[PDB]
């Protein structure tokens, strides 16, 4: 593809310097070209993907709520309305296919420590719901039950190898709560799940990093704010 | 209100 | 091109919904695609398509200027920062290109009202000034001409044939203003034409419109606070 | 600071 004759390291580089001028589409095609290299990416490189793809997506879901909801509403008319929301929706999934390609081709493995296997795991869980929240039908059970294996065996490996209060351990279960909540219309699961974690987290609190412990923290906190969203 | 996800921070 | 088959009417309903989607990429295809089944624009389809090429434009700006200043700071190195600045800076030029293709091709005309063409020959001198932020050597001479060139057609037109309130002509006197002090360095030119815009349509208040007035004083402050910053 | 240029509004 576009990146094959970029050295990595100046992929690398290039998607820190998209991050800074806010190119977000630059960035994910700079790490996409990064992954495509076949080596192994660090946690600070998880970070730039990670950063890079959620942005993308994100403006794409919002531009989708948006248009969904003037469709709805205008459901109680042309086609345009609907075209239009189509047209985003298209651009959202093959975004979200891009990043679970990646996935399935180049980056979980058998292999590497915990982070990095719970880390793809949980992409994989995100971006398979990111797919629930437009599909409909057919597609659509056998998308939330792919999304749901995916969290499943990260959780499965980040409570056995990941002390409570890992932020990606604890990113992860948020994750698959509001996957629970939002997804599955499973609210007991949901809170269950969020209340089990909050509460080992604060039980074990002396296991914080002293390299993560502010994310750590955010995380606690957003789960206590869906709890109480959600009771 | 949606519920809150792992936000995009670096 | 792309929009050639979607009714003019569809094409402009789908710029308002990726406005409200914010979404401007796609509003400036819509606003391109709408123009080019070449009837005239409304006052508020100028507004869509002025509001989705400023947007678009405006992110390659901010974008343009992160990575110039970290190019600079880096001449005090690998290729990697210039390389990239000199991408975003490509698909600034071929934008504003766009932009200004549009308005020689099917816009700017001879006929029609004043407003219409006051605002076209002011988004061509804003289109060439935006070249000129990135321009060098010769290619930067032809450029800030075909800016004062345009900036200075309109300015004749609306000192003519607009009350010395009218927002387009007040928003034009302010970015000429701009080109004057940012692009052409010449302060006490961009000062003279700040003051005296200001201090005419003072004069005149009377000539508020009731449905522009809130723009005009909005543009009145502007000009009050590049005069404070540049005295 | 840069200089202030019509704004993106209506
Ligand atoms: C070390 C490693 O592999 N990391 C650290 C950063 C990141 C990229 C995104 N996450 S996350 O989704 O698990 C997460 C995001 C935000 C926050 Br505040 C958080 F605690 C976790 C892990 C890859
Ligand atoms: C009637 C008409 O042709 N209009 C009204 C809106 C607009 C689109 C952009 N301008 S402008 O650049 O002249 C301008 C922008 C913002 C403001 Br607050 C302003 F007063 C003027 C005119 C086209
Ligand atoms: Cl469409
Ligand atoms: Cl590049
Ligand atoms: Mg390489
Ligand atoms: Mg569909
Ligand atoms: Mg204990
Ligand atoms: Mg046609
Ligand atoms: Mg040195
Ligand atoms: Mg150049
Ligand atoms: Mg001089």
């Amino acid at each position: 593809g576009a990146m094959g004759s970029m050295e990595r390291a100046s992929l690398i580089q290039k998607a820190k310097l998209a991050e800074q001028a806010e190119r977000y589409e630059d960035m994910a095609a700079f790490m996409k070209g990064a992954v495509e290299k076949g080596e192994e990416l660090s946690c600070e490189e998880r970070n730039l993907l990670s950063v890079a793809y959620k942005n993308v997506v994100g403006g794409q879901r919002a531009a989708w709520r948006v248009l969904s909801s003037i469709e709805q509403k205008s459901n109680e008319k042309g086609p345009e309305v609907r075209e239009y929301r189509e047209k985003v929706e298209t651009e959202l999934q093959g975004v979200c296919d891009t990043v679970l390609g990646l996935l399935d081709s180049h980056l979980i493995k058998e292999a590497g420590d915990a982070e990095s296997r719970v880390f793809y795991l949980k992409m994989k869980g995100d971006y398979y719901r990111y797919l629930a929240e437009v599909a409909t039908g057919d597609d659509k059970k056998r998308i939330i039950d792919s999304a749901r294996s995916a969290y499943q065996e990260a959780m499965d490996i980040s409570k056995k190898e990941m002390p409570p209060t890992n932020p990606i351990r604890l990113g992860l279960a948020l994750n698959f709560s509001v996957f629970h909540y939002e997804i599955a219309n499973s609210p007991e699961e949901a809170i269950s799940l969020a209340k089990t974690t909050f509460d080992e987290a604060m039980a074990d609190l002396h296991t914080l990093s002293e390299d993560s412990y502010k994310d750590s923290t955010l995380i606690m906190q957003l789960l206590r704010d869906n709890l109480t969203l959600w009771t | 209100i949606r519920s809150t996800s792992t936000p995009n921070v670096h």
